[PDB]
């Protein structure tokens, strides 16, 4: 049993925000959804929920602007932000507390994974992707909207010695990031060490190989 | 609303830590959980209702707290619980609920030098007519590490960026990947290539290279 | 409920089922609703060893179980401090909800008696519940709310039935004075009622007279329904029901 | 039904539900509405033993079974001659109802299909019933009519499978010419589901390819559903039914 | 066993007791020891889907289950290339036994029929197991071996006998010609006798006449058990039990 | 019975099984041998409501139940007047046997303790029973005679231990003075062990401490086994019981 | 579910070896046992089992000298060899075969932890322990019958970072062994670092402090 | 009877790894299996009847053979595949079962340096009138190591001993426990103890010494 959010990754300023929480296998009957922020470098902050009883809960700030709800048809649940500011910029997470109450957060037992959202007046462009032949790699480039990129290897069969590092903003204000593996000399050829790579707002998937 | 202390903390593996969590009111009853986050993950829930140890959490764990005053305690910290920590609490129903700032904490581990590699500009790197070069120094502690870019000899300055994976549950060092940035054209130039490597734990400096052609 | 009809639906607006979770959020005791914000049942139902909070849901008054089901969430379970088994006594308790509940006229509270009331034989009183209809068997998959009146006994009567066909000396008190006896060999709660109200219509007013505490089975002959007498217990309520 | 959601209330207009009469009437077997006064079902449903009509009812397309119970009321059950177990085959039956039904927006025909359709594996089809959701496991206590979609087989892919882990020998024909194999490890029909309609959508039109017939089990890997082949008995059919 | 007594204790000396892995070794089905290494059962008792041997023992001659267990362990199972179900025939399985037995005056093999006996009507036989002793009901736990003494039925009278009451037309075979037929509505095999031997004294000699196979439930009217005919499949025997 | 062996065939020639009338003669309670005609057991296994001495038999020691059975009838009931339920307490009560027993080696009476004897902790006790093994299942079908030693509790610890995890005030006294403790996770009495023995060696003889009573599941945290302690009731036995 | 073996460890030429091997809990009823031998620096070589039937199978070699047995009223499985060598010393170990089966080593799913018996005409010597101060560790000498001897930190509770190496040969047809753990400086003092030794047929138990 | 091949292996990480196993009589109905042994304990069963892999065993490992040639193989070596294999076998029910002869196989990493500590003779080590100096090398790969033991400067010859541990399911290198005999008086004799510790990869002799005062 677990949560999935869904979500633009890139709005422009003054649209209004949807995210949907889904609930998988069974059904949220009787429990409550809470959703959480963080934004950049920031901890922690609350939003709102919704009761097992349909009774709603906003914070402080959130009454402003915020509409959360439920549509059991679909098992899924819904947040909507009105009039975004460039201070919206954050990830937001759906979570469930076990006893159903709308307005707790020191028992949040059940997280998604989370959804990152950017807001921007500017256009996303999908990336190039350099190959680092010999230790070897997979470098991505140039790319905007950084926060949904998403790198893997053999298709994901390639589960080991991947890591991969913080995008940078390149002067050019996009951004760059590479991904490398170790490899052993006689593994060479040997090996396929295939490179797997999407951008999902910009729609790109593309694919290489390595090799000397 | 709360404050959380201290903000940051760095032990021994092994090290006996606490955790102090302290509000202007009362939580309503016992409503005070701890959550941990690691390294881009979703929090998970470690202790609720001020003391009740949540299943599949190792007992490493305990916390409790007078009621406005609450600790978290590890009795013997792994590099597995590097991650942030925050309290979160609730003063009544409907009403004041909050998270803690959040502490950080970072452990401690026996030194190791950093394995270098570097990789020659090719394929896209210079089809793209851009150009880029990469100094990669793996599995590192401490932090106390840096590079300085060569050309031809002469030391180059801007024109780079460098950046660091976090901490692992096992691998517990670190890499660093350092780049350099050219045109083709001024790539086509040049011929020596170098990367020149220091970090507290080595004899001396350290130097790696590649030449075009 | 054994014996009686499906009950009409306005009838008992103060109606409550609990339900714990599994498969379903499965009905298994009574309540009433006694004030906005709580709940009065018995103490067997969640007792004497603590439970879960996330296990619990509160349903207030439908005419079928489960199908229009609006779940309410939990704040505290208070238990009475003298409780350990029902047949010793103190068979009583209070749950809090998380929010209160708006009053309508398809949802009211019941009033509590005045310490006075002894309610005597021939008082009309009724139980209502969602329990078993025959010793043996469940109540039927569409699962409506029944009552039945049923006749009150005096407690005298009451303890020298329990002692026809049984070894217990006489002057062992079964029936004690916290308790109220009603029912009989056709008119009676059976499982799944536990909790429920006990209501004597006096003066024009409907009273809660008891809870649906134990039994030595539904309906046998000479073994009298036991109820919790809720006027023993009214200053113990009044500690946290704000009146 | 193991996998898949709650039906939409106006999605599948055809689908029965057959009552046996006990402490309730009780929901045991599927149907399909062919017919303003027919009922396609399983043989095994009601045969090969004679069964007393008194015993037996009808209940049109609900949401939810039991709530808004019409029992209508049969007149007629006629079993295919050749039936006496569902792996021998001929497993398919008619009931005569005594009424004729109102047709409807709520209640209305499926279509049967020409003798020429074949239905090859990517034909997108789905089964509808009230079964059990699990393999060992009841239908949950609101009772809501359930759907999956279903992968077709081909019949020799699909007599194969039923020979892995098997001690029959590769020559014997377990899966035979009047039948169907559908569905996977995931989604599947189940116990309760029996005797109910897989329909495939074809040129837009809905038409029933299948009567759920037998299987080795709920969702089992290698041991695919067994459904009647609807095509195979059109013209047994249509010696009762008017066309 | 329905109807008969307790066997007495040198009476039966092949029987034997299937054993299946669980809580305790449990017995599930019967079988008669025909060659020192060998065992003769059910199909259906052990298929059509193959078993882990580490799940299967044997019993030898008890009087009462459990008492005084000595399990052997199985080698090898072999079962009919034909079989799938029990109503469609060739219901015949044999066990090979890991180590040989050794035959005594209180463990004997039973003889296998000629190929040329038929075992008419008035033929006295016998039938013996560890199965239920009324249709609802398990053999109570010191549980003694039972046996009774069954009239056999011409099976062209027994298919009649299966068509009353029955939608199943009169063309159609439901005894086969591998198939007999014995019992009334006093005196049959019920559930767990399955797998065990019928047995009929000629000529001084006991012979095995039949495997207990399937029925339409425990002592029915107009439903006579029936048994896999042994005779029928002494070819196949034979080219593994080495006579 | 929870841990511990197998009895030997010597070691506990006291040990009683009470037999039920049914389909057979079913175990369902305890008791001890304490004179040539006079068996102690629970008053809960009897009481409080009269039973018909036709339905009850006493069976003396077996090592497996129901194999060897020689069931003795019951002259007399006699329980004691202040029992209703365990938890309030006077759980004991006496059968008279219709005749005397031989008594023999293979059946030998146990000692009753002088009235001054406390059975401190560190105590050697042992208790016996044919009951279930695990909190949710039987004893296997060769009904072995189980023994396991237990360590006892002083009354205090005990009443302090029930209250962990509980509602029920500190000032209730859940353990009365006529109760005696035993027992932990590892080591426990269940499901009809009932009215059994526990014994201890004192000076080299084994006497009877307490008659198992009750408690709140088998072998779960913090919750030990509640026994009637036998030295409370000795002048109430002494009026029966000639001595 | 689980084996345990019980033997001498050490024993006198001509003597005749018992071990016991005992089910912990449940019963083998339906099962088998069989026997299993490991000589020093050798592969495995099979002695001989019991059947589910209680029939008994020995090897090529063990029917000279060897005898099994079950024991229902103890859950115990035993072997004895009579008249044993210098070249009987090995580890043994008792296996159980799901299936019943008393001569078959192709699936010996379950296994003990195994004993370990040597033949000899000496006497037994338990050790002394020198602590190794500050890495840092606790070295076990001068001992003899190797075999059985084990060493344990902080009464097991020092489950952590303890190296432990093969016995040597002294020059004195003795044994030592050595024990050892890497410590942090910070923890000096602050950790206790308690060894546990023991030499069972030695009947020695001995325990020490490392501190610098 | 059987015969198992090869005799022992060694493979990178990651690689292809197959071993066969033959006899002279086909086994009696698919009854045989392979076991696996570790360091220091009982085997546990991988494979039976020819080709089922047992529950909880690592989809990593397979087998089929031919009815008299028999092959395991491993897709993908961990280092926690270090072990010994053996196949087993039957021919017969009563008679022909053994055992083969066994299989070693070693996990090539890269190259570790030895860390090297120096303990002096103390307490016990003294207190027991022999003495005895302790010289550990942790943590290193390949085995290609060595060490000289110096006394006052003069090497010193026989008087000592060295072990090593097994190759660890994750250290995957080694330690290895060098030690020098003396009494106790002759300890208080000499002032200079070294060990002079070598290895294939190393910058030099790591000379560690310590002073008696």
């Amino acid at each position: 049993v677990q949560l999935v959010e869904s979500g633009p990754g890139c709005v422009k300023p003054s649209e209004t925000l949807s995210l949907t929480c889904t609930v998988s296998r069974f059904s949220l009957i009787g429990y409550a959804i809470t959703w959480i922020r963080q934004p950049p470098g920031k901890g922690l902050e609350w939003i709102g929920g919704i009761s097992s009883a349909a009774t709603t809960f906003y914070s402080s700030w959130a009454k402003s602007r915020v509409t959360i709800s439920v549509d059991t048809s679909k098992n899924q649940f819904s947040l909507k932000l009105s009039s975004v500011t460039a201070a919206d910029t954050a990830v937001y997470y759906c979570a469930r507390d076990p006893r159903g109450y709308g307005a707790a957060l020191d028992r949040l037992d059940l997280w998604g994974q989370g959804t990152c959202v950017t807001v921007s007046s500017f256009s996303t462009k999908g990336p190039s992707v350099c190959p680092l032949a010999p230790c070897l790699g997979c470098l991505v480039k140039d790319y905007f909207c950084e926060c949904p990129v998403t790198v893997s290897w053999n298709s994901g069969a390639l589960t080991s010695g991947v890591h991969t590092f913080p995008a940078v903003l390149q002067s050019s204000g996009l951004y760059s990031l590479s991904s490398v593996v170790t490899v052993p000399s006689s593994s060479l050829g040997t090996q396929t060490y295939i490179c797997n790579v999407n951008h999902k707002p910009s729609n790109t998937k593309v694919d290489k190989k390595v090799e000397p | 609303q709360m404050t959380q202390s201290p903000s940051s903390l760095s032990a021994s593996v092994g090290d006996r830590v606490t955790i102090t969590c302290q509000s202007i009111k009362s939580v309503y009853n016992n409503r005070l959980g701890w959550y941990q986050q690691k390294c881009g993950k979703a929090p998970k829930l470690l202790i609720y209702e001020t003391s009740i140890l949540t299943s599949g959490v190792p007992s490493r764990f305990s916390g409790s707290g007078s009621g406005t005053d609450f600790t978290l305690t590890i009795s013997s910290l792994q590099c597995e619980d590097f991650a942030t920590y925050y309290c979160a609490g609730g003063f009544d129903r409907s009403g004041d609920t909050t998270f803690g700032q959040g502490t950080k904490v970072e452990i401690k581990r026996t030194v190791a030098a950093p394995s270098v590699c570097i990789f020659p500009p090719s394929d896209e790197c210079l089809k793209s007519g851009t150009a880029s070069v990469v100094c990669l120094l793996n599995n590192f502690y401490p932090r106390e590490a840096k590079v300085q870019w060569k050309v031809d000899n002469a030391l180059q300055s801007g024109n780079s960026q460098e950046s660091v994976t976090c901490q692992d549950s096992k691998d517990c060092t670190y890499s660093l990947s350092s780049t350099l940035t050219l045109s083709k054209a001024d790539y086509e130039k040049h011929k020596v290539y170098a990367c020149e490597v220091t970090h507290q734990g080595l004899s001396s400096p350290v130097t790696k290279s590649f030449n075009r052609g | 409920i054994v014996g009686g009809q499906e009950a009409p639906r306005s009838k008992w607006p103060w109606q409550v089922s609990l339900r714990v979770h599994g498969p379903y959020w499965m009905h298994f005791c009574g309540g009433s609703l006694i004030h906005p914000q709580w709940v009065l049942t018995a103490a067997h139902c969640v007792g004497p060893d603590v439970k879960d909070l996330a296990a619990l849901r509160v349903q207030l008054r439908e005419q079928h179980l489960y199908y229009q089901d609006q779940l309410l969430p939990v704040s505290r379970i208070i238990v009475h401090p003298q409780f350990y088994t029902a047949q010793i006594g103190a068979d009583i308790a209070l749950l809090e909800l998380e929010e209160p509940v708006n009053v309508s006229s398809h949802v009211h509270t019941v009033t509590l008696p005045p310490a006075s009331e002894t309610f005597p034989p021939g008082m009309p009183c009724w139980v209502t519940g969602w329990g078993d209809v025959d010793n043996d068997e469940r109540l039927p998959p569409p699962f409506p709310l029944k009552q039945v009146k049923v006749p009150i006994m005096e407690n005298h009567i009451c303890d020298a039935k329990y002692h026809l066909g049984a070894y217990t000396g006489d002057d062992v008190r079964i029936v004690r004075d916290d308790m109220l006896c009603a029912g009989n060999t056709r008119r009676d709660s059976c499982q799944g009622d536990s909790g429920g109200p006990l209501v004597c219509k006096v003066n024009g007013t409907w009273l809660q007279a008891g809870v649906v505490s134990w039994g030595e089975g539904c309906a046998q002959p000479n073994r009298p329904g036991i109820y919790t007498r809720v006027t023993y217990y009214l200053d113990w309520i009044h500690h946290y029901v704000p009146k």
